């Protein structure tokens, strides 16, 4: 019974974000701050569901609020990286008020595809509705969320991870280590944390459902780090 | 309140028109890049500049003036060692030649600054133009991307015009020095020129002075390994052109700083050396902060 | 060239050097003097200030 | 002979320096040894202001005492409103290199230097709309470190040539030439009087000319090292001087002898300019490490320190109400 114990251990989330929140691509990180924020704060409460069932609202509002921030922080991070490659692939790049309409658009289109149906009836059979009185889905809702949150940005990362590895190689040769550190922790941290979620999702019997949250509160600690890799 | 509100309501216009100016206008500035040249007396620091403005950019009497200060240096220092021009006609057909081989004595002539603009594709790039051994303006130049350093590599042997002071090169070698160590440019790129090439192959070809006679420490006779001669160049002259290249990089390596060696001379030549500038757009991709 | 710099000197130096006379004390008097004109020394009240 | 010449120079030189040693009384602190010290003090930005694109080089405050008027390193002179923080007019400057900076004393004219050799002015309040140059000024070599106003229609400037000159505007030519420093000449400052400006050369030592007759009359060289600032005393008798290093000097014209040498051992910066205050009490002096310290006139004792790269100019309102220092940060800054 030491769930009290690493509670208090994932109040530290907040801090750090805190903490955190200037330059064009700086403008950026504060983005991933603040859906670190609302995670962090929203996830504690309906993480310590455990002996429950709050109201009939309540289930409205976890589900309507975990997946906007974890399709918005997987969002930041792509366009992040995505600027990151535009800034060293193109020498003479060809603005703040486009920055403006970037980090705008990114989250508005992310919370469309995810608040909405929820609230809008995308759930199932006889088990289902007994549970109203588990976090079940039904019409392939969760294939789509996981094809378009957390599976499409990863072959964009991959290719422009690849190409900037590429490039520094190059740069290296023409002068006549390090970046393959500094590009593991960045990359390697968040596939490792992501990864066994989206493949448990899609697995969707065979698996227990005791197992399954656990996996989910991986992903829920990749916040923790956010800060201090960036 | 008539006074006041009018008054107050003027001035936040005028202030919002104005910050709109300096907000559009500031844009332009980081956009444009700056370089500076640098170099030494009769070096050819300005000489590239119009062959270099004339890729996309865009006298007479004072030009006569110097040749006269031509005549006169041969004629003086012999004693040592249009009816004026008609008259010197004859002179320059009589000019033994045994005063030209007195080069230790002592196209454009060596005359503010002059700063040239051209713009290409890329974006444009804008360029300034310069004794006074003191160099007390060196500060406030850390906002230049770039130092075009230019170097003479034909004069090994003659002097500075303060007559028997030191080598001409070697009065170009530790000036290299001083700028390399200093407080305030401690974060900028230099790109080397040996400039002259044509005139050092005429000199060494025809035997005469030998660099192992002015410059004693010459042990090295044998060309770097790495080495990639110039197409049909001589075994003897490349040794020669590497030489005056290792010496300055010697100064570099000792000590966020990345020194760029090249070969310049024929304006295309320059012109490929333009787009070898072009070429070395490296040290924007160079930078490289977000560790990688 | 130099003769014109040695006559010059002389007079420059032909000129009366006073004692101290309590410089100091001149220079004490007038700063004792503008005491209270001076808004840096003491803060000037926040109406009294024309900035804030 | 020169030398033989210079033997008498030598002894009346000698003569000088024993008449001017022979002036030495007592020392300054011991005079000023009963004085109640003014006490720990501090200041808070009462207004800030942005807007450059560079780094500042060099202000000065108007004779109204509201308006200042600065000069970046792009070439773009901007006249700026103490009380709104309210821009009011942005010159383009067609030389990119800018070190100076004036206003007239009668609120027409605002005079901008160069690195370029040319002493242009400006009109501030000719017809409507866009400003215009007056005339331009070329009759010197080397570059250009200060610019001051005599009055409406005279300015003073200091080339980097080892020469001081006056120019008369209506005309466009040199009335006098002042010369005999052995280096560059950094800095100067007229006096209130409006007849007598000093000025220091980069050789560790000070002047002090006479604008009617245009020769020189003293000397100073009680440093060892490059002369950055000077301002005078308000008092008009006594002047203070920064240097390349960090210590900071008062000196006397009466008794030509220097008095008070401002002993700083913890601190290693440089000087980069200096200014008095209303009563004479306070010397203001930034530094080179980022911040600022403010000293005692007498007392010697750091008062207080403002911080916030590194400090480029400073000045104090006629009024005395207000100090404004710049910095390369591209923004200034206001304390009261
Ligand atoms: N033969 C030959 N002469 C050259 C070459 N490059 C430059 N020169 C000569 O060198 C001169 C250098 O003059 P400037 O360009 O004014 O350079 P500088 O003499 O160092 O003087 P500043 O530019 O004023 O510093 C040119 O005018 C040419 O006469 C070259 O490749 N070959
Ligand atoms: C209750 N946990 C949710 C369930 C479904 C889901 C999650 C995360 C991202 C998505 O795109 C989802 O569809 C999980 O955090
Ligand atoms: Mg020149």
């Amino acid at each position: 019974g030491m769930g009290i114990v690493m509670s208090l251990i994932v109040l530290a989330i907040v801090f750090g974000n805190v903490l955190v929140i200037q330059t064009v691509t700086n403008y950026f990180i504060t983005s991933l701050a603040c859906a670190d924020l609302v995670m962090g704060l929203a996830v504690v409460p309906f993480g310590a569901a455990h002996i429950w069932t709050f109201g009939n609202f309540w289930c409205e509002f976890w589900t309507s609020i975990d997946v906007l921030c974890v399709t918005a922080s997987i969002e930041t991070l792509c366009v992040i990286a995505v600027d990151r490659y535009f800034a060293i692939t193109s020498p003479f790049k060809y603005t703040k008020n486009k920055a403006r309409v970037i980090i705008l658009m990114v989250w508005i289109v992310s919370g469309l595809t995810s608040f909405l149906p929820i609230q809008m009836h995308w759930y199932r059979h006889q088990e289902a509705i007994n549970c109203y009185a588990d976090f079940f889905t039904n019409q392939a809702y969760a294939i789509a969320s996981s094809i378009v949150s957390f599976y499409v940005p990863l072959v964009i990362m991959v290719f422009v991870y690849s190409r900037v590895f590429q490039e520094a190689k190059r740069q290296l040769q023409k002068i006549d280590h390090k970046a393959l550190k500094t590009l593991g922790i960045i990359m390697g941290t968040f596939t490792l944390c992501w990864l066994p979620f989206f493949i448990v999702n899609i697995v969707h019997n065979l698996i227990r459902k005791e197992v399954y949250i656990l996996l989910n509160w991986i992903g829920y600690v990749n916040s923790g780090f956010n800060p201090l890799i960036y | 309140t008539e006074d006041q509100r009018n008054e107050e309501k003027a001035q936040r216009e005028a202030n919002k028109k104005i910050e709109k100016q300096l907000q559009k206008d500031k844009q332009v500035y980081r956009a444009t890049h700056r370089l500076l040249l640098l170099g030494a007396g009769e070096s050819g620091k300005s000489t590239i500049v119009k062959q270099m403005r004339i890729l996309h950019v865009n006298k007479v009497q004072d030009i006569k003036n110097n040749l006269k200060e031509a005549i006169e240096t041969i004629v003086a220092a012999m004693s040592n060692l249009p009816e004026f021009y008609e008259h010197a006609k004859a002179l320059w057909e009589d000019e033994v030649r045994a005063c030209y081989e007195r080069s230790n004595e002592y196209r454009c002539r060596v005359l503010g600054i002059f700063e040239t603009k051209f713009q290409v594709d890329k974006v444009n790039f804008h360029m300034f133009d310069v004794r006074d051994e003191r160099r007390k303006w060196i500060q406030c130049f850390n906002d230049v991307t770039a130092i075009i350093f230019v170097v003479a590599s034909s004069s090994y042997n003659m002097v500075i015009r303060e007559d028997n002071q030191t080598n001409r090169l070697q009065e170009a070698l530790n000036l290299f020095k001083s700028i390399w160590n200093n407080r305030w440019l401690r974060t900028i790129s230099v790109i080397l020129f040996l400039n002259k090439q044509d005139l050092l192959a005429e000199k060494v070809l025809a035997g005469k002075s030998k660099i192992e006679d002015y410059f004693p420490e010459f042990a090295r006779y044998t060309t770097p390994e790495d080495a990639t001669p110039e197409p049909g160049e001589d075994p003897r002259v490349t040794r020669a052109k590497y030489f005056i290249r290792d010496e300055f990089l010697r100064i570099s390596t000792a000590s966020r700083h990345y020194c760029y060696p090249h070969f310049t001379c024929d304006t295309e030549n320059i012109r490929r050396v333009f787009n070898d500038c072009r070429d070395i757009i490296q040290r924007m991709h160079l930078r490289q902060y977000e560790l990688l | 060239q130099a003769r014109k710099l040695v006559e010059q000197l002389k007079m420059e130096a032909n000129i009366d050097r006073i004692k101290v006379s309590k410089a100091a004390a001149d220079l004490m008097a007038y700063c004792e003097a503008h005491a209270k004109e001076d808004p840096l020394l003491t803060p000037v009240p926040a109406s009294e200030n024309p900035f804030r | 002979e020169l030398d033989q010449l210079r033997q008498e120079a030598e002894q009346l030189k000698n003569q000088i320096r024993d008449a001017r040693k022979a002036c030495a009384d007592a020392t300054l602190s011991q005079i000023t040894n009963n004085i109640d010290p003014v006490g720990r003090i501090q200041m808070r930005t009462r207004r800030t202001l942005r807007g450059h694109l560079a780094k500042i080089y060099a202000m000065h405050w108007g004779t109204d005492s509201r308006l200042l008027v600065s000069a970046s390193q792009d070439g773009k002179l901007i006249i700026w409103d103490s009380y709104t923080t309210n821009k009011v007019h942005a010159i383009p400057l067609r030389s990119s290199w800018v070190m100076t900076c004036a206003y007239a004393p009668s609120g027409n004219y605002v005079a901008c230097g160069g690195l370029d050799n040319i002493c242009s002015i400006y009109n501030l309040k000719t017809r409507e709309g866009n400003v215009r140059v007056s005339r331009e000024l070329a009759g010197h070599t080397g570059y250009l470190s200060c610019c001051r106003f005599l009055d409406d229609n005279q300015i003073v400037t200091s080339s980097g040539d080892t020469t001081c000159a006056l120019w008369d505007i209506e005309t466009g030519q040199q009335t006098t030439t002042f010369t005999g420093h052995t280096g560059d000449v950094m800095s100067l400052s007229l006096a209130p009087d409006t007849r007598l400006f000093v000025s220091g050369a980069c050789d560790a030592s000070a002047k002090l000319w006479d604008v009617r007759e245009g020769m020189c009359r003293q000397t100073f060289t009680g440093h060892e090292s490059d002369i950055n600032a000077i301002c005078f005393f308000p008092n008009g008798n006594a002047f203070a001087t920064g240097s390349d290093d960090a210590t900071c000097r008062l000196f006397d014209l009466r008794a030509d002898q220097e008095l008070m040498t401002y002993s700083h051992d913890n601190i290693i910066c440089g000087i980069t300019s200096v200014s008095f205050s209303k009563s004479g009490r306070l010397l203001l002096a930034g530094y080179d490490d980022f911040n600022c310290n403010v000293w005692d006139a007498l007392k010697a004792d750091r008062a207080g320190v403002l911080a916030g790269n590194r400090v480029s100019c400073l000045g104090v309102t006629d009024d005395g109400m207000a100090v404004a220092t710049g910095s390369w940060d591209s923004f200034l800054k206001i304390w009261n």
